[PDB]
């Protein structure tokens, strides 16, 4: 997994690759690793996939109830605090490694979160097996006062470095841009540089190729009248 | 314990269970009955870790007998087997699981059909024409695969069972001291006293 | 693996399966589990593929040298003992072998020796070896007689491997049959289990448990 | 020892044009010993189909659990559960056992009754959802199934063509796995008819 | 503790035709989650119209190929420039492998060429030297993905003739070199999609009576 | 079987149109202790080859002595020792690769990762890797240790395949190498600021640069970073 | 990690490097290890980043609740709350914390709390993996009642050496000055402290 | 292998050895002769690890036969037992020791006395009126301690041996498939073909 | 153990503590760790006392035989013989040795040979368990071309701190001065160096 976060002039952008793996096998080629905690707080997750998903839904659910209770839009620091205390309590067994970004009435924010519950602040961050390839790109091209267009470019280039150089990463680049005073724009499959070429042959079989023993209609309908 | 076999024929279920009880280096008993009557038309044989086997069997027996009295009705073999499976499936994630494998032979009086269920200590249930637990199947299934027919009489089932026991007595290293054979049919449960 | 061999009125029947596995992965269904040591001697293959192939091929070289030196066919006793003594030298090192050495000489008649990588060497009338050995034993023990015709003996060996192929997960593929007489062995074909099962089931009335 | 490969078995699902297919082998074993050739791994709750591979006791337990939950759902909601909603229910139910999980590989298949859209989904043993457009695989021959599906599959296959594709994917995958086979079933699912076909295959 | 073994990934595929043979392999070399090289040749022309690949631990793979090439050289010296037939090469490789039975070459070896009747031949070896002539064999990382597909599309397994419903099998008609190369390319394209250690490039060596020809194709680099 | 004691970190390298570049820092680490600050890990062999070595330093010094002896031995009874029969990069590599694999086969490895960079007699670029296991491979860019994870991704953006080599100048290649060394200094905890760099060109020969430093570093942004989440002061 | 706190004439100064490592990978090169638990009570953190963050957050909560009831807490009180958490949970924690604070009554105070959860009041303290390399230097160069400028130089020179020799230490040198005048943050970059 | 027994009576030594050979799960053979004639009036039975047993026995046989030819003379049972003990005592400190236990039954033609020697794989030798290896003694020694008299006939020895085998067949878990019995006396070695 | 060797204007000086421990027991408090392998080539020993004595005895034998054939060996040559023994027998040895010597052509030279058996020529070297605590101090205070009196003070102050912090170091500070003038032994007692 390669996931990054990059701050810019008036907000923050996060990105991620779309490959999920079970050992050396690719389980899903177009996996969605950008999760929504709230409308303008999004996070990307590496590690155990069920954990990143579950911990995001839980905190996202509680963040929503908190927002309704307080009559205020949710804050990134609240998501961060709730995530870290939950993960700390489970002493690293909940294998969620997250980059949490978002905009709120306080401003724009970017944090990372490791599975044992430790958090970090930064202008640019990367997590996952392809984080070293991505961080190499970020350390080479990052500067202060990036524009929106420059940050999207830098973030996707950092994911590409992971896609091409890390075997744990691949397929497509997903992006989410969170700008101050605007709706967060989720760009699913922002880049698609790994479409499979046409196969040499069609493997459609002639009808009646498979040997059958029995046929029967399955009753999916309920018990009928009359 | 060791060998437990089951075969479902036309009109009955036949269970065969070894008589030996071995603690280590000695054979303490050669007439042990590894079975419990759960209801008038349902029999359960069992094998596994010592103590747990009888404790589990008698616990199941008590529960089915309780149901029978409460409802004045005998549960179907299928219903009993499902109850037993759930208890074992519950047990496998306990502090100390029941290390017990069972065969349930019953005659369903409603459907007028014999029924044989094989359940292991994990709670893995399968309905079968013939079944076994442990290494018993390894020696007997090839014979059963060849000779078995769904319309066999009880006498033909016993003859096929004798062939299975003879193969076991030839190729198994352990002396299991013969088997006690019991038949479950429409008239209930009875023991074949000469085998 | 399921391999068997048995003595009878017409000589020796040798029958083996064809499956090779790496864990649950089926590596091959076309393995030659019988080795032609010469026109008179056969060896069966169980355990490690390589160990069995290498050292039974080697055994054929030693047998050839014996009969070059002694101007006479090597006995099944002598041939089996060369192999057992060899693997005994390697005992502990981790060889993995369970083999039947089968032959037919004037002085001995039809003879089978079970040879083993722990150094065991046993003469006998019936042997089954491999993961599916118990399944094959059942069919053999209940149907074996001395007064079997070459035709019936061949079928029993075929049927016993099929029994094991059905039940044992690490046995299957196809059946290779050999018949060993005093003038040499005779190959009796490769029989796909996928076709043999449905054929035997239909003709024999067996496997009523399986739907077809 | 490994709970997910004691009993063996496989499940595969595929989408086609206005249809879905889900298939499974029939084997249940105790490691090397074949025990049953009638252990079906596909179940259905209304029009939603669920295949489950892995430890057989958990396959049975989960089926009984989802029957339980989908029956209560229907009584309260006054409608049959949909594939998308059932997928979330499976995920939620598996994750609740995060640190004492069911050793299974579930596969959901079905057609949404309102939108008519074909749907398939896979899970790991603790609830992570794999929602593929093309196909889902599970079980002891999942590597083999991935290889078959990735080459044989093409999008928008008609129901009777999809049958041939999924059948050949299952059969040839199972034949390269010691713990899979002993029969096979294929469900072809359309918006208001479902056909079930038992396949003839080698019994070793 | 020092581990003398490693895993360099990769996947290879040998297919024997009626009067030809192909031995293919991807050109990616890896350790763990890193790529060492996108183009590191794995299938080699060993002389005498024999091609070879030893897939797995690359150090053992290179050592074995090197010792076999050497064995071909000395076979010529010792036996009056006689051509080493594919069956003789196969037996020779068994002894090279079994020589290290108790400290094995951690590789899956496949050789390809033509037999003495001019027909296509492929031989397959396990790490300790057991071997067998085959019509079709994949080796290495994605072998479990590729072999079932080849059972179905080369040997027509589980395929029957329409109308007969399981009674008549699909007849085993011979495949041309153009047909085999299509199946090889689709096998590696599919393996690249679902296996992380497969990609970058595909190199195919084709053997005929005319000699050894090479073909290269790009694979996905992610 | 042993364990490495005093170690050297990444060696990085790449091909360009007329030759090869290789680089490595001057640190000899003793676990987490940055013990020795003047260790040369690039060792030239003649005027056409530079061998870069990472891993155990005692084993490096042994290899250095093997190479020194190799030059001596090649000169023996060799009138063309400084001409047609001079040591080639390919000869030096194959020798080392043979030694590495032999040592691993005796279960007593030289605990190193080695990159042999050079230019052959016909002008061809030579760049190949070998390590403690005897594993060998070639690529337009090669790097050891942390360099494999961080330097390669950057260097591969310049030369992504074989056809990019003729399009890459020595200025662009050196720039990329120097940047990669800076990135490694930011991110590798067993690296140093001081490094050596060697260029082997088919026209201008061997240029060996010592006492180079990582420069143009970005640290100013650190002043704005406060706490680990909620802290404002 | 290289951290230290030094009392001087006008109060106390905390110092720290900015490196966080996962093995040999620098996971964060611009880390802030100087953390605020109260207005003029700060701490330096070493050991597990998760543990020391969890502890510091709990302490900040305790002192915030203390303040609301009893007014400004002493540095000794803050050190006691740290100790209680570190001692009672010693089996499950890996935390080495230096607590530094400024009172008007007590002036500058430094307390070190090593792994076991013991407390030690000292004129100055050093901790973290990099501290080992500067025990000699700091012992030789420390004086009581130094000026602000002298104390900044002492910490700058000390942490410079700790960074030089310890691979787990590096980046920038952060400092926080605690006096009657207020709270001042200082930062020193590699180009400055490497040439010392 | 499993059970080997020995008893020295008035004028002969009787050795009884089980017929079963078991490889793990299956009984491969039920007619195995676990003995070798070392000389016309000396017999050795053996039990231990597979392969090693026969290899050791045949190696000893070859050595005694070689001695017999060289000297044209039969070694006394005592001399043979000492040779065997030394080989095992040498073996126990080897790279891979012989895991073999033996009984040596011989008739000394010089002294006109039967002699039984028990030797384990360590090279521990004892002359006994009756002996056993493994768990066999655990059952039989109490019967032998009671019934044994040093002046028994061969027929009485066989009857006492039958009582020992009957006890083994009752209380031992393993099926050893009966025993082959051989008698060593002044006329040499012979096998009792009905037991 | 705290050992060091320092080159200066007139040659080189070796320094060492005198403590040998078996766990926490001081088995010898007056140990001589400065050992002579040739007239003006000495070494400092750390690690196993058996191993470093065995090595030093073998080296002394080699250099004695070298001298009888080829005349006085260089310090580099002595270091090479040490290295050969430490490198080739690395699996079975625990030895950290500093080799120091005086030539007239090369003057004062110092070579350090750590655990692995590598060689490093340095202006000065420190080693032993106690050296960890004085990396900062020595790096800050060392200058090239010091006088004899300055070098004695540098070593005395350095080993004083190493002894202060390291439990495995202690006793007296022994020193051996190597110059053109000859070989001088120095000793400094606790009452002297503890008050520094
Ligand atoms: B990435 O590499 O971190 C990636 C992204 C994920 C958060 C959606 N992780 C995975 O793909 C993980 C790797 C992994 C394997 C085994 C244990 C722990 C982590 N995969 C899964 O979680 C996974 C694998 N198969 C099915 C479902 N989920
Ligand atoms: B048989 O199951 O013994 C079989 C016969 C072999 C001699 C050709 N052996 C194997 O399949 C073994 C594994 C095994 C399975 C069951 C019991 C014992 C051993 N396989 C291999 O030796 C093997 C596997 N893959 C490649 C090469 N060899
Ligand atoms: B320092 O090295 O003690 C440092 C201080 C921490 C409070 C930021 N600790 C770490 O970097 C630790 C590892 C460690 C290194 C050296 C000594 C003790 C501990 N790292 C982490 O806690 C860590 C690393 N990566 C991600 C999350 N947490
Ligand atoms: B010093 O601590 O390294 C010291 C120097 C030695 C050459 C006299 N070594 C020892 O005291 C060693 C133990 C040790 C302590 C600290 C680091 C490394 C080793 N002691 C011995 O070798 C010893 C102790 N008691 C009796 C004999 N030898
Ligand atoms: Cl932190
Ligand atoms: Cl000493
Ligand atoms: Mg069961
Ligand atoms: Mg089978
Ligand atoms: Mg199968
Ligand atoms: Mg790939
Ligand atoms: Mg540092």
């Amino acid at each position: 997994t390669t996931i990054v976060g990059v701050k810019f002039n008036n907000g923050v952008v996060i990105a991620a690759d779309t490959r999920s793996t079970q050992g050396p096998i690719v389980a899903d080629k177009n996996c969605a690793k950008l999760h929504r905690i709230s409308p303008k707080i999004w996070c990307a997750g590496a590690g155990t996939a069920a954990d990143t998903e579950a911990v995001t839904q839980l905190i996202g659910s509680n963040i929503e109830l908190h927002s309704l209770y307080t009559s205020r839009e949710p804050r990134v620091v609240s998501a961060l605090q709730m995530l870290k205390q939950h993960l700390f309590k489970y002493q690293g067994h909940i294998g969620a490694y997250l980059i949490v970004a978002g905009v709120d009435p306080t401003g724009s924010h970017l944090f990372s979160i490791h599975a044992h519950g430790s958090t970090d602040v930064g202008y640019y961050l990367s997590l996952g097996s392809g984080s070293l390839a991505a961080m190499a790109v970020l350390e080479s091209h990052w500067k202060q006062d990036l524009t929106k267009e420059e940050a999207i470019k830098l973030a996707s280039d950092a994911i590409q470095a992971g896609i091409w150089n890390d075997l744990g990463s691949g397929s497509n680049v997903d992006v989410c841009v969170m700008e101050i005073g605007k709706d967060a724009e989720y760009l699913r499959n922002y880049l698609t540089p790994n479409v499979r070429e046409e196969k040499q042959k069609s493997y459609k079989f002639p009808r009646g190729t498979t040997a059958v023993l029995k046929e029967s209609i399955v009753n999916i309908c309920d018990i009928q009248e009359e | 314990m060791d060998i437990i076999l089951g075969i479902r024929v036309q009109d009955s279920v036949i269970l065969a269970s070894s008589k030996a009880v071995t603690r280590g280096i000695s054979v303490l008993k050669d007439s042990d009955d590894k079975t419990r009557q759960l209801s008038p038309h349902t029999l359960m044989s069992f094998a596994g870790e010592a103590g747990d086997t009888v404790q589990f069997a008698e616990y199941i027996q008590a529960n089915i007998q309780l149901y029978s009295i409460r409802e004045d009705y005998e549960l179907s073999p299928q219903a009993v087997s499902s109850f037993v499976r759930q208890e074992l499936a519950k047990s496998i994630r306990s502090r100390r699981p029941y290390q017990v494998n069972v065969l349930i032979g019953g005659y369903d009086k409603k459907k007028n059909k014999p029924e044989l269920y094989q359940i292991d200590y994990l709670g893995t249930k399968v309905e079968l024409p013939y079944g076994a637990h442990g290494y018993s199947g390894f020696y007997t299934f090839s014979l059963l695969d060849h000779h078995y027919r769904p319309d066999m009489t009880t006498e033909e089932g016993l003859d096929l069972l004798k062939l299975c026991v003879q193969e076991l007595e030839k190729r198994m290293p352990m002396d299991f001291k013969g088997v006690i054979v019991k038949i479950v049919d429409k008239d209930g449960i009875r023991q074949v006293d000469d085998f | 693996t399921t391999t068997l061999a048995f003595r009878f009125q017409g000589g020796i029947i040798v029958a083996v399966d064809s499956r090779a596995t790496a864990g649950n992965w089926v590596a091959s269904q076309t393995v030659k589990k019988v080795i032609e040591i010469n026109p008179f001697l056969l060896g069966t293959m169980a355990g490690g593929t390589a160990d069995c192939q290498f050292w039974e091929t080697w055994l054929g070289s030693q047998c050839r040298l014996h009969e070059l030196r002694e101007k006479e066919r090597i006995s099944v006793a002598a041939a089996s003992k060369i192999l057992s003594n060899l693997v005994y030298q390697y005992k502990g090192a981790g060889l993995s072998m369970g083999t039947m050495i089968c032959g037919y000489t004037r002085k001995e008649g039809p003879t089978i020796y079970y040879v083993d990588s722990d150094g065991t060497r046993l003469k006998g009338d019936i042997f089954c070896v491999g993961s599916g050995q118990t399944f094959a034993y059942g069919v053999l023990d209940s149907n074996y007689k001395w007064d079997l015709s070459v035709e019936d003996a061949l079928y029993l060996g075929k049927r016993s491997i099929l029994a094991a192929a059905h039940r044992d997960a690490y046995s299957g593929g196809s059946v290779n049959l050999y018949h060993v007489t005093e003038d040499g062995w005779i190959y009796h074909g490769n029989h796909d289990v996928g076709e043999l099962f449905w054929k035997v089931k239909e003709e024999e009335g067996s496997f009523n448990n399986v739907i077809g | 020892s490994d709970p997910s490969s004691i009993n063996g078995g496989i499940v595969v699902a595929m989408t086609g044009k206005d249809c879905v297919a889900i298939a499974c082998d029939l084997r249940l074993g105790s490691q090397s010993l074949g025990v049953s050739n009638k252990f079906e791994k596909i179940f259905h709750y209304g029009h939603v189909f669920l295949g489950i591979t892995g430890l057989a006791t958990d396959v049975t337990t989960l089926n009984e659990m989802f029957r339980y939950k989908t029956n209560l759902y229907k009584l309260k909601e006054e409608r049959a559960i949909e594939p998308e909603t059932f997928t979330q229910l499976v995920s939620s139910s598996l994750y609740e056992r995060r640190f004492g999980p069911y050793f299974v590989g579930p596969v959901v298949a079905g057609i949404n009754s309102k939108s008519g859209k074909p749907f398939i989904a896979g899970f790991d043993l603790i609830g992570c959802i794999d929602e593929a457009k093309d196909f889902i695989v599970s079980g002891t021959a999942s590597d083999q199934l991935f290889g078959m599906c990735e080459s044989l599959y093409e999008p928008n296959l008609e129901p009777e063509d999809l049958f041939e594709t999924i059948s050949q994917a299952l059969l040839n995958a199972a034949d390269r796995d010691a713990l899979s086979g002993w029969g096979a079933v294929v469900y072809i699912i359309k918006k208001d008819e479902v056909v079930k076909r038992y396949l003839k295959m080698r019994q070793d | 503790q020092f581990n003398p073994y490693g895993d360099n990934g990769g996947t290879i595929l040998g297919i024997a035709g009626e009067d030809f043979a192909v031995l293919a392999g991807d050109t990616r070399n890896i350790t763990d989650y890193s790529i060492n090289s996108r183009y590191e040749p794995k299938v080699f022309d060993c002389g005498d119209n024999i091609v070879m690949s030893a897939n797995g631990f690359a150090a053992d793979g290179d050592a074995l190929v090197k010792r076999f090439k050497n064995s071909v050289k000395w076979y010529h010296f010792d036996h009056n420039d006689k051509k080493l037939s594919i069956n003789s090469a196969a037996r020779n490789i068994q002894h090279l492998l079994y020589g290290k039975r108790f400290f094995p070459y951690y590789v899956h070896t496949i050789i390809a060429g033509l037999d003495e009747d001019g027909k296509g031949a492929v031989y397959s070896f396990d790490p300790v030297g057991s071997y067998e002539r085959e019509q079709c064999r994949a080796g290495g990382a994605a072998a479990s993905l590729i072999m079932p597909f080849l059972d179905n599309q080369v040997n027509f397994k589980n395929q029957y003739e329409p109308g007969t419903n399981g009674k008549v099998k699909k007849p085993l008609k011979y495949l041309s070199v153009e047909e085999v190369i299509k199946l090889v390319r689709d096998s590696f394209t599919s393996a690249t999609e679902r296996h992380i250690q497969v990609g970058d490039g595909l190199e195919i060596l084709i053997v005929t009576k005319d000699g050894v020809r090479k073909e290269f194709y790009e694979l996905k680099r992610d | 079987t042993q364990q490495p004691i005093v170690t050297g970190t990444s060696v990085i390298s790449m091909k360009y149109d007329n030759g090869v570049i290789i680089a490595a820092d001057n640190l000899g680490s003793y676990g987490s202790l940055l013990r020795f600050n003047g260790v040369e890990r690039l060792i030239p062999v003649g005027d056409n080859t530079v061998v870069g070595i990472s891993g155990d330093i005692s084993d490096m010094q042994h290899i250095e002595r093997l190479l020194k002896d190799l030059v001596t031995e090649n000169a023996y009874d060799n009138p063309l020792a400084d001409a047609e029969e001079a040591l080639e990069p390919s000869y030096i590599f194959e020798y080392l690769a043979t030694v590495m694999y032999q040592r691993r086969s005796k279960m007593n490895p030289l605990w190193n990762a080695i990159i042999v960079a050079g230019v052959q007699s016909n002008g061809d670029q030579f760049l190949r890797y070998v390590n403690l296991l005897g594993v060998t491979y070639s690529s337009p860019t090669l790097a050891t240790g942390f360099g494999a994870h961080m330097a390669n991704p950057l260097l591969r953006k310049v030369v992504d395949r074989e056809s990019d080599i003729p399009k890459t100048t020595v200025q662009v290649a050196e720039e990329a190498i120097v940047n990669a060394m800076r990135v490694l200094y930011y991110r590798d905890a067993r690296s140093s600021r001081n490094f050596s760099l060697a260029i082997i060109d088919k026209n201008t020969g061997l240029t060996f640069k010592k006492n180079l430093q990582v420069e143009n570093m970005k640290w100013d942004f650190a002043k704005d970073i406060k706490g680990y989440g909620t802290q404002k002061i | 990690t290289s951290i230290m706190a030094v009392t001087f004439k006008d109060g106390v100064i905390l110092g720290a490097d900015s490196r966080t490592t996962t093995g040999a990978y620098i996971a964060n090169r611009v880390t802030d290890k100087l953390t605020r638990v109260h207005d003029k009570i700060w701490c330096c953190r070493s050991g597990s980043a998760a543990d020391t963050q969890a502890i510091a957050d709990i302490v900040q909560y305790h002192l915030e609740l203390y303040t609301s009831q009893y007014g400004t807490p002493s540095t000794e009180t803050a050190a006691s709350v740290f100790k209680e958490l570190c001692y009672e949970n010693k089996d499950n924690l890996t935390a080495g914390i230096i607590v530094a604070g400024y009172d008007d009554k007590n002036k500058g105070e430094v307390y070190t709390i090593p792994l076991g959860g013991s407390v030690h009041k000292l004129p100055y303290a050093i901790a973290g993996s990099g501290s080992t390399f500067i025990y000699g230097y700091c012992d030789k160069n420390f004086r009581e009642n130094m000026s602000k400028e002298e104390t900044v130089d002492f910490i700058k020179h000390s942490l410079s050496q700790a960074i030089k020799w310890d691979g787990s230490s590096g980046g920038v040198i952060r400092m926080v000055v605690l006096t009657a005048a207020g709270v001042e943050r200082l930062i020193f970059y590699p180009d400055e402290y490497e040439q010392l």
